[PDB]
RNA sequence: UUUGCUCCACACAAUAUAGAUGGAUACGAAUAAGGCGUCCUUGUGGCGUCGCUGAACCAUAGCAGGCUAGCAACGGUGCACUUGGCGGAAAGGCCUUGGGUGCUUGCUGGCGAAUUGCAAUGUCAUUUUGCGUGGGGAUAAAUCAUUUGUAUACGACUUAGA
RNA sequence: GCAGUCAAGCGUUCAUAGCGACAUUGCUUUUUGAUUCUUCGAUGUCGGCUCUUCCUAUCAUACCGAAGCAGAAUUCGGUAA
RNA sequence: AGAACUGGCGAUGCGGGAUGAACCGAACGUAGAGUUAAGGUGCCGGAAUACACGCUCAUCAGACACCACAAAAGGUGUUAGUUCAUCUAGACAGCCGGACGGUGGCCAUGGAAGUCGGAAUCCGCUAAGGAGUGUGUAACAACUCACCGGCCGAAUGAACUA
RNA sequence: GCCAGCAUCAGUUUUGGUGGCAGGAUAAAUCCAUAGGAAUGUAGCUUGCCUCGGUAAGUAUUAUAGCCUGUG
């Protein structure tokens, strides 16, 4: 006999958060938010991706559902420090969004002999598919 | 033009009064403890002025004040490490209502049994509980309303009916000339708690069934420096 | 890509889906537009009303069977816009709108088959939220068409059809996935790891 | 300004419980259930503790801010409609011709069939909404006691009751006839 | 457009009974030397009794950001013109630089007033020290401790002009 | 009416054609919210996971895809037949049963291809018949002329008669 | 229209250089409802018959609001062709 | 109805202003390639359903010079400013209590006690309270307001600019 | 004779990749060093508190986080 409210789950711009930048010179690294300026407008700051400290509009990036402490304004040596304490670039990679980008990439690179192959085994693993469904 | 709320139109004489009545109080208050040595905390919570231009013209010898409380406990400096004094900390946290200071020179038995005798009536106690039960009958309403002789009332005024149903929930017809309510409603009783209702509606019938009393806190000497406690409610 | 692309008109604003089929149409490809009631137009109904009774009023005064005609279903609504947006006079733009087909529900044989949508002239990724919108069902049986319920039941028969389809089909995605993930952590699926898929 | 958020706040009783999944209301009680549909709105609910429910508008302009305490106030009547119940008391008045109020039941639907409101041969029949019971208060002459869980649907239904019987082309100074609410208060008027 | 902050120091001309005339300096908003020189001489003929042709531009410098990455808040002073007279006005500005917030006023300036570059004068950008110090609540409500907010009803561009699902707008 | 008709088959002659060149690949509702999996009393429920585009998913090796020899499996698939159901919004299509028979690149071997000469769309899917030959079956009406007047400028309309 | 008193904005912060909205009085009596048999009329290229549409700036009919609106009968407004 | 200076049309096509003697750009042999002017880039229609910061919701919105005309004034529509004030000695809104005494001040009135009118406008006690801001009664009463106090606890009010 | 394809060049033009230098506050920054400071106040300590240490308010300039300013 409890109430139940649901409704919602938000990701929040606040200090701290890990953010993926979608276009610019710095498209695909992670950085972190370090000041609010407006309601558009953050400032940013990567150092191990090698994104320089900068303003930015909130519509050039994606928020990521990852945070780690961080206090309000700290410098680059201290975004460092604190960034591979709490080991974000891990959990970034043990991400399925992540691994999804990895894929693309990786799709996009193979060649003519490779593409020949993978037409191959994915006929090897068909027939064993098909052959365990309908017999199980 | 932004959609607000504009205030209601009133061109009277008075002016409202800023803080430099409020500095004037305190100095006077200040000034007061300085020339008097008995200054007395009392709790005077209901009262009409009728009444307080008496007991200010029955102790027309010492002098009364009734300013905000707030600043009369900067005037006396209810802060820890502040006095004008010695150790008037105790009198200043002890006022925590509508206060006054009765600063007195003359006696310190005689100024506490006085007051406990002074005790008139008054209205009808929106807070407290009333005694008397009173029932209007089921004829023609009256002006005293159950409290004078058959004919030597005046019957209610026909201009007051809306107040009595539309402001205080009491069945009413007019019906032939008057206001004649058609069965017998009681309005309050002994013992109970008396609501607002109920006490707007014994002042309008015109009864006085409580009392007033002064209630004194306490009295301090500057003589001594020192407080009395008092608890005569 | 594909020889006739089927689009399910729910949700989208008039104006904006007309543009875009305009220009789909003239560069040769076959468009079907089905739901064409569940349309949206920004702007509050009142306000749409006296619009379309704006456009009610122009007729040839000398004899109103030669005038403009006023066609009151919704398909005919979107016919009328995107005629606007499309050159009718000539043979390029009567061939162009020969690729068109527009219907009121969906109708066999689009009933069976794949429907897409078009992201620019979605309301509500186009209009800010608080914005009022009217919807096209209720502004034609307001002017004057009278088959709204008829297609309202024929719309809730084809509705129950379709969930029983898709039960059927998830049960049979469902045994095929736990059939999938089965034969991994094998050799061929490792290579196939490698290699990116 | 475009203020950056803005939260109102409502309390919730013991005995009552709230659901709200897509702002779509439910409050069971003591009394009964009653549910609202506020899917026009665009707020979010959050619950707090099982006593406090907290509502909010993120970067929201004036009018969108100005709905907030709307909001509260419809779900506070929710509250309590469902742990009170709201009693309205309405009273008629006549000069020569005495009116005829009545319960009555055309085809099993509930109606108050008024007669003689200023000599009419006409009859007036007001439907009793969902929810309202209808009594007539003994004690008290010429009066009418509505009762119901939705404040709007005891409101509306005696707004129409008043509605029903008004006075046309005459001189609304001398003829002074009619019902009129007097009370709009609680079922348990107290505790 | 873009701009930048230039010092212009100028003078006037030496002559008999004057030699070696008084320096004077200002700090110019411009985007470019060519407008920042004619923005100077503007400024110094409603001000004395000089000529472009009766002085010389003695040094033409630009001014960089100290902090260029560091959150300060401005208040800028500035007067215009209406349609109807002239006003004064005082604002706040949140970011990053001098030419920033100067940028964000100009925009200002021409969404709000209707107010176009010819009739704007800068009389003076200062950075508040203090909170405190901040009258406008429009910045006030950006300087509160641990600040939190969402981004609800995400909307995202796309390119292949049909969509094979109905998309979803969370965040 | 000099063999005229219906339905189903091709010897041959053809018609490209607002424009094939692996596949139009089926929930509904919401967007200040959802989808999928699991658990239990079955909910406006508890837990877990996903999204940030279809850049997907399925298909795809062989003379424009030939001729053959084996292994391993009980699968996949084409082609006509067959058992049942379902579909009326414009259904004109969807699912299924049980046998025949072809292929299989799931794995391993043996032959063949050239000269279209250093490119030329280098012709590959889909249709309605025609000359009568080929197999059963089906034997009609309308108009003019004559007539009527419920009709009528004339046509038309409405009646009667082998 | 003329003449005078004002007084918010004013002469892009001056009140009385010089404006000056809203007001306010004066001037136009056969000046105690009196006289005035008067249509003191206008109109020269249009008038009449027949017939059809449109506007709303609403006379009537429909529904409302105000009024010392008792009833009855009116007056002043709103929507409405 | 007439003059002065320059540029045009007449005598002149071309790109743009949908359309036009005179506007903007630019003046012309027949062709090819490249780059632009003025004007544009949702579709008609060649070219960003570009990027950025704001403002606006109109029951005849508004959308590009010549050119297809309208302010002062009114708006409890919104945005930004300017100058005055009040405020932890507790501001604004709300609830509750006080709102006194000479005195029913002086004339007029059949009667008008603060409230039909003319005069008037003082004094005391006050923390504050008007010879009274309205409702009211034949006149009185009663209520409200002006002004003070208790409770609650953060900024609020006026005039003006565009 | 008709129609084409490729290579190496010349004239005109359009669109990419990459290298060496110069200037300015001989960029301003970041980073390193050093003195001073504060709060949208970190550790520490003290309190109506105390859900049995959760939070609330008061001291405290780096400590069991940091930041700002100057000089190098
Ligand atoms: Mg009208
Ligand atoms: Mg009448
Ligand atoms: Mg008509
Ligand atoms: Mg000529
Ligand atoms: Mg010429
Ligand atoms: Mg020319
Ligand atoms: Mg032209
Ligand atoms: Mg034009
Ligand atoms: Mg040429
Ligand atoms: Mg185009
Ligand atoms: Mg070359
Ligand atoms: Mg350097």
């Amino acid at each position: 006999t409890d109430s139940i409210v649901k409704a919602s789950n938000w990701r929040l711009v606040e200090v701290g958060r890990v953010v993926l930048i979608k276009k610019g010179q710095s498209a695909g690294k992670l950085a972190a938010i370090v000041e609010i300026i407006d309601q558009k407008k953050v400032l940013i700051d990567g150092p191990k991706a090698g994104v320089p400290r900068q303003a930015i509009n909130l519509g050039q990036v994606v928020l990521t559902p990852l945070t780690f402490a961080l206090p309000r304004g700290a410098r680059t040596a201290t975004v460092s420090k604190k960034w591979a304490a709490a080991a974000v670039c891990e959990k970034w990679a043990a991400s399925s969004w992540a691994k999804k980008i990895a894929q693309r990439e990786r799709r996009a690179a193979l060649t003519d002999f490779e593409r020949f192959q993978v037409m191959v085994l994915r006929k090897q693993k068909r027939y064993t598919v098909k052959k365990a469904l309908a017999k199980a | 033009p932004r959609s607000k709320r504009s205030k209601l139109v009133t061109l009277a004489q008075t002016d409202k009064k800023g803080r430099e009545n409020k500095e004037r109080i305190f100095d006077e208050v200040r000034e007061a403890l300085d020339t008097y040595r008995y200054v007395w905390v009392l709790h005077l919570d209901d009262v009409r002025t009728p009444v307080l231009q008496e007991i200010r013209t029955s102790w027309a010898g010492s002098k009364l004040i009734m300013g905000k409380r707030k600043v009369l406990q900067k005037a006396l400096g209810e802060k820890r490490e502040e006095e004008y004094k010695e150790n008037l900390y105790q009198l200043s946290k002890l006022c925590s209502g509508v206060t006054g200071l009765l600063f007195t020179d003359e006696d310190v038995n005689t100024v506490k049994e006085y007051f406990k005798s002074y005790v008139r009536s008054d209205y009808s106690r929106p807070n407290t509980k009333a005694p008397l039960t009173f029932t209007i009958p089921e004829g023609i309403v009256y002006s005293r309303g159950g409290q004078i002789p058959a004919e030597e009332d005046v019957p209610m005024i026909h201009s007051l009916e809306p107040t009595m149903r539309n402001k205080f929930e009491i069945p009413t017809k007019i019906k032939a000339g008057k206001i004649t309510i058609d069965s017998p409603y009681l309005v309050c009783t002994e013992g109970e708690k008396l609501d607002v209702r109920q006490a707007l509606i014994l002042k309008q019938f015109g009864i006085a069934a409580s009392e007033f009393k002064v209630k004194v806190s306490a009295y301090y000497d500057n003589d001594s420096s020192t407080v009395e406690s008092t608890n005569i409610n | 890509v594909e020889p006739v692309v089927v689009i399910d008109g729910k949700g989208h604003l008039v104006g904006r889906l007309a543009s875009v089929v305009a220009k789909q149409l003239l560069n040769g490809q076959k468009i079907v537009v089905v739901r064409a009631e569940e349309l949206n137009i920004s702007g509050e109904f009142f306000r749409n009303k006296l619009k379309y009774h704006d456009f009610l009023r122009k007729a040839t005064a000398f004899n109103k069977t030669r005038g403009p005609f006023h066609f009151r279903a919704p398909s005919r609504i979107f016919y009328k816009a995107l005629r606007g947006m499309v050159s009718h006079k000539t043979a390029r733009g009567k061939a162009a709108l020969e690729r068109l087909k527009v219907f009121e529900g969906i109708p066999p044989p689009y009933d069976k088959k794949k429907r897409v949508v078009v992201p620019q002239a979605l309301r509500v990724l186009r209009l800010k939220p608080g914005r009022k919108y009217t919807t096209l069902g209720k502004l034609s049986t307001s002017v004057g068409w009278k088959y709204e319920d008829v297609v309202a039941k024929l719309e809730a028969k084809r509705k129950v059809s379709s969930a029983e389809y898709y039960a059927k089909k998830r049960a049979f995605t469902k045994k095929v996935a736990s059939a999938n993930a089965t034969a991994a952590e094998s050799d061929v699926a490792k290579q196939l790891a490698a290699l990116g898929y | 300004m475009k203020y950056i958020q803005t939260e109102q706040q409502i309390e919730v009783p013991e005995g009552v419980t709230v659901s709200i999944k897509s702002r779509i209301v439910k409050v069971v009680g003591p009394r009964g259930t009653l549910t609202k549909n506020l899917k026009h709105i665009d707020v979010t609910f959050t619950k707090v503790n099982n006593q406090l429910i907290k509502v909010a508008v993120h970067n929201g302009g004036r009018k969108h801010v100005a709905a907030l305490r709307t909001v509260k106030s419809l779900v506070d009547n929710m509250i309590t409609g469902v742990t009170k119940g709201y009693k309205y008391k309405m009273r008629y008045v006549y000069a020569h011709f005495p009116i005829n109020v009545n319960i009555v039941e055309k085809d099993g639907a509930k109606f108050i069939e008024v007669r003689n409101f200023l000599g009419d041969k006409k009859i007036r029949n007001v439907p009793v909404r969902d929810g309202v019971t209808i009594e007539f208060s003994t004690n008290v002459k010429d009066e009418i006691v509505l009762s119901g869980n939705s404040v709007e649907d005891v409101s509306q239904n005696a707004a129409d009751l008043q509605q029903i019987c008004r006075v046309r082309n005459k001189d609304i100074r001398k003829f002074l006839d009619g019902i009129y609410v007097s009370h709009k208060g609680f079922i348990t008027e107290d505790l | 457009a873009h701009f930048k902050e230039y010092q212009v120091i100028g003078r006037r001309l030496p002559t008999e009974s004057v030699p070696e005339p008084k320096l004077f300096r200002m700090r110019i908003f411009a985007s470019n030397e060519v407008i920042a020189k004619s923005r100077y001489w503007y400024f110094l003929q409603k001000l004395h009794k000089v000529k472009k042709a009766s002085g010389e531009i003695v040094s033409i410098n630009q001014i960089n950001e100290a902090h260029p990455t560091k959150v300060k808040n401005f208040g800028v002073w500035v007067r215009y013109d209406s349609r109807s007279g002239t006003h004064n006005m005082y604002k706040e500005i949140r970011d990053v630089s001098r030419v920033a917030a100067v940028e964000t006023l100009y925009q200002d300036m021409a969404a709000r007033h209707r107010a176009r570059f010819r009739s704007i004068h800068i009389l003076k950008v200062a950075e508040i020290e203090k909170t405190a110090d901040v009258k406008r609540q429009y910045v006030k409500q950006f300087l509160t401790k641990d600040l939190k907010f969402p981004l609800p009803h995400r909307v995202q561009k796309s390119t292949k002009t049909f969509s094979y699902k109905r998309p979803s707008t969370f965040y």
